[PDB]
């Protein structure tokens, strides 16, 4: 007799970190001795920057994928005659510094990089301006945080040129640029799509607006105080964090040596009787490298294909609509809201489950 | 490599055409370097083996602990004395042992036999390696050895030096026992004198010309060198140079050899904290030996650079990217500013841009926005136009 | 302005565990060094203990060291007292400081220029 | 190990003159590496006397504080009513150690 639109976070990453160690003095940090000895072994750490290198580079196209998809940087109309729809809960406001969005605030403030290692510290010492600090990449062991190409705000912005063009304009803007019509010439198809008669809408609009209206309020609820709610992407700053600490972790480890350090084994021992114990911290710290490198590998492919997921169910889906059943993601899928993340884009549904 | 932007993306990817894009390279090279060396206030002349020597050789229960404080001490006439037949020194080089430095020397003298100082080492097997004088498995100093059968005995030996074979349990480390007590092997109890199955568990040496090698006198002096949070009493020959602040070269404080560029800090110690360390354990801050002034290293010859340019197809002008360097007259000091010509036109001058992801210097800005062909990062974007 | 704000105080049974925390705001925290201080009451004061700006060079004083312990974490700028087994004696107001040294060039200078609130922690 | 010990461990004068406080060591303690606070009472101790001769900031001429070898000595002139607080004497130096004194309160007479 009824149908709910249970909306919901379908959190899925777009990026990781980007991140970059530079190989020669994260292994051989302030040693000539020790940059000549990994020349011996040669092209098997910088080929391991490029191998990032080339990570770095996909986070980008994880993210022009998803929210670059529209081909002009299109802004919403001034006035919100939206027909009742709070969609400033959405869109960015300028009145902000940043223009986000009052859910957005609290994508800002729910998933922390507080309790990582080195991500808290190097995250601030941007944000120090008061000492010199001479360099955040050199103090902090050799380990750096890569800024994104595209920052908060253009990311959102791009959001924002979408959630003019569904809205104001219709499923029709994906082929090109904003092609305007009215909102009951919108809804024309839409209903009659996913088999339910279109004249309840347009006799009762005030209804389902406010039904919509409802799930925001919905999910404002539910994003409000839950902190595993917004779980995987800080899963993902947890555990690539993890996987920050247990590489910096492992400069205090010995790995067979008689120091974990390097200026006291080329300090009290002539290298004709410690090339055989430096070059264990060699093979320790370059495969602890190793190990990083995999993960953020086999991590990256995991990435990659949940960005190209969350980019295709707004690919086609901006450009029309299901004709078999979830084709969309769940149910009988109309349209997509998306929003954005720290590393990661967070999602809203548009769903018809009947009662 | 060391002359352009350019000329050191051409080395990094060892092949004489770059193409368009951001390149992330290596080092910024050349960087020439001397050295300072700074070690402390000393008393000189210094408790040798000159003292330990002659008579009163100590007894192998009841040594003592030599406690060698302030004084300079030339550790290579020690090794090239050529009389002493056994040392092995454990972490730390015999040759090089000059050029360092510690809080205190603990010296340790006492006589055992001629297959003993294969025992005399860390974590050994054996009744008298555990039980007489034992070392720690992670010991960071030497054992001195040598024959001594024409001054350590007499006409029948010496009753005086006694090793311990039997105790209920194994010794600590460095540790020492001077009970003159009998001890019980037996169900007959001993109660302080002798008698059936009753062992004196100290057992006097046999010193003769006519006894064997393996029991023959042999004293060992081992030297603890123990690095404590104290300042550096004990040192080596190291004749001092002075204190160059910046300008990135090699160094040495209190034995921490390392190389990095000397800034005055800000940082805050102990009464006797010389070494300042980091997260993953590495120097951070070092005490001055001599004036007790506080310093702070940081390593040089890098700034972040990802040199960006239209490939050497178009034409062979480049720009750069420090990445965390905002470039207030402060790439003179990061990129330390005494490399050849061709670099110091793309480090401060005209052209300087600030951006969130550091400063690009060596091209235009423009007040528009274009397309993307080379993404740099943090919102900007360049191009080459003609 | 310069803040040392510390807690961790109570009544607390002998035996137990206990883990005073000094927050530090206002100043960098990994520039300085830190110093547990403690009062009892009707007495003078007595000394506990001293870690470093980077945690390497920890002294704690003659009827203090086994059980007290003493650590710190410079990415939420807090000093941490770690408490194992209480005795009747150490009811006490605990305090955190500070060590600014004033240099010249005749020697080094040596004071607490900033302190905390004061925790009672008592034993019983 | 030095022990630090002053006389008296109270003391009571009237506003407006001199003050003197004396502490004492078991050692020589060298280029004087010790300090004299302010703990009013009920509240946290506040830093007066650095190196056993210098004042520190908000801390007036009022206070003034020498010494040598092993006895110290502090000299307060012209007592107002908030200068009437438990002061102490606090080594740093010599030892890795830091030792107080036992300290006297000021009074009324
Ligand atoms: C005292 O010990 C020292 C060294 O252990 C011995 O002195 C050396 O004696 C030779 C000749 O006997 C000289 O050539 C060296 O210059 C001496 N000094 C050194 C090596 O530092 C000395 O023999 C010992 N005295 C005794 C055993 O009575
Ligand atoms: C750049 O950093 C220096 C640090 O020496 C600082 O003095 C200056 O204010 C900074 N400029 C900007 C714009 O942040
Ligand atoms: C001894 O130390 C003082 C500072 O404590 C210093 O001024 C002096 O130069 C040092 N002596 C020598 C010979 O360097």
């Amino acid at each position: 007799t009824n149908f709910t639109i249970s909306v919901t976070t379908e959190i899925l990453p777009v990026s990781m970190t980007k991140t970059s160690v530079d190989c020669t003095m994260y292994i051989c940090g302030d040693s000539t001795e020790c940059s000549n000895l990994l020349l011996q072994y040669g092209s098997f750490c910088t080929q391991l920057n490029r191998a990032l290198t080339g990570i770095a580079v996909e986070q980008d196209k994880n993210t022009q994928e998803v929210f670059a998809q529209v081909k002009q940087i299109y802004k919403t109309p001034p006035i919100k005659d939206f027909g009742g729809f709070n969609f400033s809960q959405i869109l960015p406001d300028p009145s902000k510094p940043s223009k986000r969005s009052p859910i957005e605030d609290l994508l800002f403030n729910k998933v922390t990089l507080a309790d990582a290692g080195f991500i808290k510290q190097y995250g601030d010492c941007l944000g120090d301006i008061a000492a010199r600090d001479l360099i955040c990449a050199q103090k902090f062991n050799g380990l750096t945080v890569l800024p994104p190409l595209l920052t908060d705000e253009m990311i959102a912005q791009y959001t924002s040129a979408l959630l003019a063009g569904t809205i104001t304009s219709g499923w029709t803007f994906g082929a090109g640029p904003a092609l305007q019509i009215p909102f009951p010439m919108q809804m024309a198809y839409r209903f009659n799509g996913i088999g339910v008669t279109q004249n309840v809408l347009y006799e009762n609009q005030k209804l389902i607006a406010n039904q919509f209206n409802s799930a925001i309020g919905k999910i404002q609820d539910s994003l409000s105080s839950t902190p595993s709610a917004l779980g995987k992407l800080q899963d993902v700053v947890n555990q690539n964090a993890q996987a920050l600490n247990t590489l910096v972790k492992q400069l205090s480890s010995n790995f067979g040596a008689i120091s974990s350090v390097l200026n006291d084994i080329l300090s009290r021992l002539d290298p004709p009787e410690a090339e055989v114990q430096i070059d264990r911290l060699i093979t320790g710290r370059l495969q602890s490298l190793q190990t990083y490198v995999t993960q953020q590998l086999i991590r990256a492919a995991e990435i990659r294909a949940s960005a190209n997921l969350a980019a295709t169910k707004m690919s086609e889906c901006v450009l029309g609509q299901s004709k078999r059943v979830d084709f969309c993601g769940k149910g009988y899928h109309l349209m997509s809201f998306p929003q954005s993340a720290p590393h990661g884009v967070v999602f809203l549904h548009v769903t018809y489950v009947p009662a | 490599c060391a002359l352009d932007p350019l000329s050191e993306t051409k080395c990094t990817l060892k092949s004489f055409t770059v193409e368009k894009g951001i390149y992330q390279t290596s080092n910024f090279r050349v960087q020439p370097t001397e050295s300072i060396v700074r070690f402390p206030n000393i008393t000189n002349l210094c408790p040798f083996g000159e003292v330990f020597n002659a008579t009163r050789f100590a007894s192998v229960y009841a040594w003592n602990r030599k406690r060698i404080s302030n004084c300079v001490a030339d550790y290579s006439v020690l090794y090239n004395s050529a009389s002493f037949s056994t040392f092995k020194c454990y972490g730390v080089s015999p040759t090089k042992l000059n050029d360092l430095c510690f809080t205190n020397v603990y010296a340790d003298s006492f006589v055992i036999r001629g297959d003993e100082v294969r025992q005399i080492a860390p974590g050994q097997t054996g009744k008298i390696a555990d039980y007489n004088y034992k070392l720690p498995d992670d010991f960071t100093g030497c054992v001195i050895a040598w024959n001594s059968n024409n001054l350590d005995s007499k006409v029948g030996g010496n009753y005086n030096y006694l090793y311990r074979l039997f105790r209920k349990s194994n010794l600590k480390p460095f540790e020492r026992d001077i009970s003159t007590e009998i001890y019980q092997a037996g169900s007959t109890p001993c109660n302080g004198v002798e008698g059936f199955n009753c062992y004196f568990p100290l057992q006097s040496y046999g010193f003769q010309p006519t006894n064997g090698v393996g029991y023959q006198p042999y004293r060992v002096v081992v030297l603890s060198f123990e690095l404590l949070h104290a300042p550096a009493t004990v040192c080596g020959p190291k004749k001092s140079t002075n204190l160059v602040k910046n300008k990135c070269v090699n160094f040495n404080f209190n034995g921490l050899t390392g190389t990095g560029v000397l800034t005055e800090s800000n940082k805050k110690f102990l009464p006797f904290q010389q070494f300042g360390r980091d997260i993953a354990d590495t120097t951070d801050a070092v005490r001055d030996p001599q004036t007790l002034e506080i310093l702070d290293i940081t390593p040089c010859s890098f700034g972040g650079v990802s040199v960006i340019t239209p490939g050497t197809n178009t034409s062979n002008q480049v720009a750069v990217l420090y990445q965390d360097v905002n470039c207030t007259e402060v790439p003179v000091a990061i990129h330390a500013d005494q490399l050849t010509p061709t670099w110091r036109v793309y480090s401060t001058g005209s052209n300087v841009f600030q951006t969130r992801a550091g400063c690009l210097i060596g091209a235009e800005h423009v007040n528009n926005s274009y397309e993307c062909d080379i993404p740099i990062g943090a919102g900007i974007c360049a191009s080459y136009q003609t | 302005e310069v803040q040392l704000v510390e807690s961790g105080g109570g009544v607390v049974q002998p035996g137990r565990s206990l883990r005073l925390s000094c927050a530090a705001s206002g100043f960098t925290f990994s520039n300085y060094a830190m110093h547990w201080v403690r009062q009892a009451p009707g007495k003078g004061l007595e000394w506990v203990a001293v870690i470093s700006y980077d945690g390497s060079n920890k002294y704690y004083a003659d009827s203090v060291k086994g059980r007290f312990t003493i650590s710190r974490d410079n990415s939420k700028n807090t000093l941490y007292l770690q408490m194992n087994s209480l005795r009747a004696e150490d009811t006490a107001v605990y305090y955190c400081a500070r060590e600014n040294n004033y240099y010249d060039s005749s020697g080094y200078s040596y004071y607490f220029d900033y302190w905390g609130q004061g925790t009672l922690v008592t034993v019983s | 190990e030095i022990v630090l010990t002053q006389s008296p461990g109270t003391l009571s004068l009237s506003p407006g003159e001199r003050a003197t406080l004396s502490c004492r060591a078991s050692q020589s303690v060298s280029s004087s590496y010790l300090a004299w606070y302010q703990q009013k009472p009920g509240q946290a101790p506040r830093l007066l006397i650095y190196g056993a001769s210098s004042r520190a900031t908000g801390i007036p001429d009022r206070f003034s504080g020498s010494g040598s070898g092993t006895d110290f000595t502090l000299t307060i002139s012209r007592l107002e009513p908030e200068d009437f607080a438990v002061y102490y004497c606090q080594q740093y130096g010599s030892s890795p150690m830091c030792s107080f004194g036992q300290g006297t309160k000021v009074e009324i007479k």
